[PDB]
């Protein structure tokens, strides 16, 4: 699952300008993987530490799609952002623990986390959702 | 707004017919959806009617595949009709539809003609026994079914698609289900003569008046016992006469005995019925009889007698006189001898019509009369090459002596009718010498239609006349001439004339530069009919350059 | 207190609007649905009826927006997807309509309108035998169709 997201990101970057129908396919794919059920044992996503890479990579891809200014209406963006925040809050509902992987496969996770933090910080784009 | 069930059944029938060959299991399924016979008694509902109509439309498109199975069931259905129990009415419409489908199938395959006509004869015998012989059911359903089946006796169409297919499209049809006795309008089926004789027997029996009185009496008994129809005399009379005209309208190659007995029938009916209303819908029946009787004439003296009898009535009901004009035109076309005799009869009415005067205080009869006049004159010039010269001399004399409007319309129509044919030159001379008052408005309108004829000299003459008129600027004709030019530009089919018109218009526009904003719409209309230009004579380039120079000088592009 | 009376009133108003829309009086239906939307403004039924009245008006652009908006809330709805597929078929595209029909037949397999639309969209593809069998299935399904779904009756011990 760590490479399929990279392929999807490359294809989305390629098809952002030319086509206008693949964006709908990407939106439909991104909508059916997430759910707003932050709670005990229902989130459709694993909450182990060793699976934080693809999760935040997909979240960053969704944020990049939202920032692309492609969806015309002002109603899909609200639902997508609400789902993004709801699935982001889910990871912090478990007792903290420590990573189990080796020295490698850890640096890129920190890089992804920092990049996602910056992308989250860059949302002062609000005030016109109506 | 047929609905869902009917629409989806029709769509399924359409989709299945295109698949050739069609599997038999689907045919069995649709037959199961169709009703079945139970002890010679039949009931019906909307769904079964829709299913059998879908079967009928499927049969035609399927190229008559597996007809040996569906056809016998259709025969059983049509022979079991009189005892059908039921839950404008619907029975007559259903009878119309089924008889139309039957006629289509009969036209498609000649091998079933004999059995089809014999079952027609048997059901006709059954209904004849029904009529002259229990009462509420008879009046409610038997008579409307007879009307429906008679309304679509044998009319067909030698076209690529079926007549019934036009009734139900794949999205006029509602017109037929709202009238009383409306209908539609090479093979000439090998129909036996005894069929014609027994059909004549049917017709002469059913036109009895005592049976009509008895029908009225039983209808009144039904009325007082307590429904769509009120009086069956006029509708049945008109329907039977109309179907009598339609069935024998086109059939040919008949010996003299049948023709003369039919002529005696129609003439005696004319004498009896017509000579009594000289104190409503009977006029249509009389007109149909008149249309049928002219077809049964094979002598010149009889044609002359008919012409005299019609002419004495003309110079004094509207459909009667319309059909009189139609029959006179047809007879003049058939016999070119009486062309000179009937010419004064048609001319006098037009040149002198109090009924039209009262109507004014409307034009269909006028144009029909003009077309019949043109047909008469073309028939006359077919045999005699001097009769048209005599007629034009007479018309010139009449012009010399609000009749000018009719005269100019007649002149325009005869000029249009004689486009192909040492005949156009006298008309050209007459129109040149007839110039000169608001009567000039339609003169150039008639002249515009003459441009389509496609003669270089005529085009030069008319263009020079228009140029002189424009340079002169009868100030009221300024809009008329530009309107005529706009009409002309959309009705030119000669490329040489098109380019010549373009060059002439450009030259006129550049000349007048030494009020000019009304000349561009015609340029746009003419130029939208041509592909983009790449290269041509440098004269065109210079004209375009001068045109754009004047356009930028006047700032029109701004 | 409880939201049940409010939903009963909303259902009454929506039924009245649906009755009105079947006769050709768009203004009255629009007024009724606007009054009904005052209580719950972002339900799916109100969006569906707004799309319906917009389509009946004669504009085929707002209806697509309303149908997509309704689909964005309840992905399991059927009538909205069927209407969107039908309105997209006549436009010319034959790709998204097939996927929508497949999803509709996957979620439910008891609607004859879905089969009719699938056969109609397949009629333009070439496989006429499959269209014929789909029409047969749609017709045989309609023979046992009630006025309202039987699931409305509660099932409680």
């Amino acid at each position: 699952h760590y490479i399929w997201i990279d392929f999807l990101v490359q294809r989305f970057e390629i098809a952002k300008y030319c086509s206008s129908d693949q964006v709908e396919i990407f939106s439909s794919l991104l909508q059916r993987s997430m759910s707003l059920n932050i709670g005990g044992a229902k989130g459709s996503m694993n909450r182990h530490v060793a699976a934080i890479g693809p999760r935040f990579k997909l979240l960053t891809l969704g944020l990049s799609l939202l920032h692309a200014d492609v969806v015309p209406n002002a109603t899909i963006r609200n639902v997508l952002r609400e789902k993004i925040y709801s699935t982001a809050f889910d990871y912090f509902s478990c007792p903290p623990k420590f990573p189990t992987q080796g020295e490698k496969r850890l640096r890129e996770d920190i890089s992804i986390m920092i990049k996602f933090w910056t992308a989250m910080f860059s949302d002062k784009k609000y005030l016109t959702a109506s | 707004s047929r609905g869902f069930y009917f629409n989806t059944v029709l769509s399924l029938a359409r989709s299945l017919a295109v698949q050739r060959p069609a599997s038999l299991e689907k045919v069995q399924k649709l037959l199961c959806m169709c009703p079945v016979d139970f002890h010679g008694i039949f009931q019906l509902d909307e769904r079964r009617r829709d299913a059998v109509i879908a079967l009928g439309i499927f049969l035609i498109e399927s190229d008559l595949q597996h007809k040996d199975c569906v056809v016998p069931y259709l025969l059983r259905l049509l022979k079991g009709l009189p005892k059908v129990y039921w839950v404008l009415p619907v029975a007559e419409s259903f009878s119309f539809c089924l008889v139309t489908l039957l006629s289509d199938v009969a036209y498609r395959d000649p091998s079933l003609r004999d059995e089809i006509l014999e079952v027609l004869l048997q059901v006709l015998h059954v209904l004849l026994g029904m009529c002259q012989a229990d009462k509420e059911y008879l009046c409610k359903y038997a008579i409307p079914c007879l009307i429906g089946i008679s309304r679509a006796f044998g009319r067909y169409s030698n076209m690529e698609e079926s007549l019934l297919s036009k009734l139900f499209p794949k999205i006029e049809p509602e017109y037929y289900f709202s009238t009383i006795s409306s209908s539609f309008s090479y093979k000439e089926f090998n129909i036996p003569l005894e069929m014609l004789r027994e059909l004549l027997n049917l017709v002469k029996k059913i036109v009895e008046e005592a049976v009509l009185k008895s029908l009225d009496a039983i209808v009144a008994s039904v009325m007082e016992a307590n429904l769509y129809y009120t009086s069956f005399s006029d509708p049945l009379y008109l329907t039977m006469f109309k179907m009598l005209r339609d069935t024998l309208y086109y059939m040919k190659d008949l010996p003299t005995s049948f023709v003369k007995e039919i002529h005696d029938f129609v003439l005696e009916q004319f004498n009896t019925s017509q000579g009594e209303l000289q104190k409503k819908l009977r006029c249509q029946a009389n007109a149909a009889c008149v249309d049928l009787m002219v077809w049964a004439v094979k002598d010149e003296q009889g044609a002359e007698n008919l012409c005299i009898k019609l002419s004495e009535k003309l110079q004094s009901h509207l459909p009667l006189l319309i059909c009189c004009l139609q029959g006179l035109g047809r007879l003049c076309e058939r016999f070119p001898v009486v062309v000179h005799s009937v010419t004064p009869s048609l001319r006098d009415f037009l040149v002198i019509s109090p009924v039209l005067v009262k109507l004014y205080k409307y034009e269909q009869l006028r144009d029909i009369a003009i077309d019949n006049i043109c047909r008469c004159l073309k028939a006359g010039l077919t045999v005699d090459p001097v009769i048209v010269e005599a007629f034009l001399a007479s018309l010139s004399n009449r012009l010399y002596i609000l009749i000018p409007d009719h005269t100019i319309r007649a002149l325009g129509h005869i000029a249009v009718a004689l486009r192909d044919t040492k005949v156009m030159e006298p008309i050209l001379q007459i129109l040149q010498q007839k110039f000169c008052s608001p009567l000039d408005v339609l003169i150039i309108d008639q002249l515009g239609c003459l441009v389509i004829t496609g003669n270089q000299y005529i085009y030069q003459e008319v263009w020079n006349l228009f140029q002189q008129i424009s340079v002169k600027a009868y100030r009221h004709c300024s809009l008329a001439v530009i309107n005529a030019l706009a009409n002309i530009a959309a009705n030119i089919q000669d490329e040489h004339l098109v380019d010549e018109l373009l060059m002439n218009l450009l030259e006129l526009f550049v000349q007048l530069g030494l009020n000019l904003g009304v000349l561009i719409p015609v340029i746009a209309v003419l130029t939208r009919r041509l592909p983009p230009i790449k290269e041509a004579k440098p004269r065109l380039q210079k004209l375009f350059r001068d045109f754009w120079l004047y356009s930028v000088l006047m700032g029109f592009a701004v | 207190g409880p939201l049940h009376p409010w939903m009963t009133l909303a259902q009454i108003w929506l039924h009245a609007a649906e009755v009105y829309i079947g006769i050709g009086k768009p203004a009255e239906a629009t007024a009724c649905t606007q009054e009904a939307a005052n209580l719950f403004p972002m339900s799916h039924n109100v969006l569906y009826m707004r799309g319906q009245i917009a389509e009946l008006r004669g504009s085929m652009d707002e209806a697509r927006r309303w149908y997509e908006e309704a689909l964005a809330i309840s992905p399991t709805h059927v009538k909205s997807m069927q209407r969107l597929a039908l309105i997209l078929h006549q436009l010319g595209r034959y790709s998204l309509a097939e996927k929508i029909l497949r999803d509709a037949v996957q979620v439910n397999s008891t609607a004859h309108e879905v089969w009719n639309g699938l056969g109609e969209v397949l009629q333009a593809q070439g496989n006429d035998a499959a269209a014929t069998e789909c029409f047969l299935t749609a017709l045989e399904l309609e023979a046992s169709s009630p006025a309202v779904p039987f699931t409305i009756i509660p099932r409680v011990l």
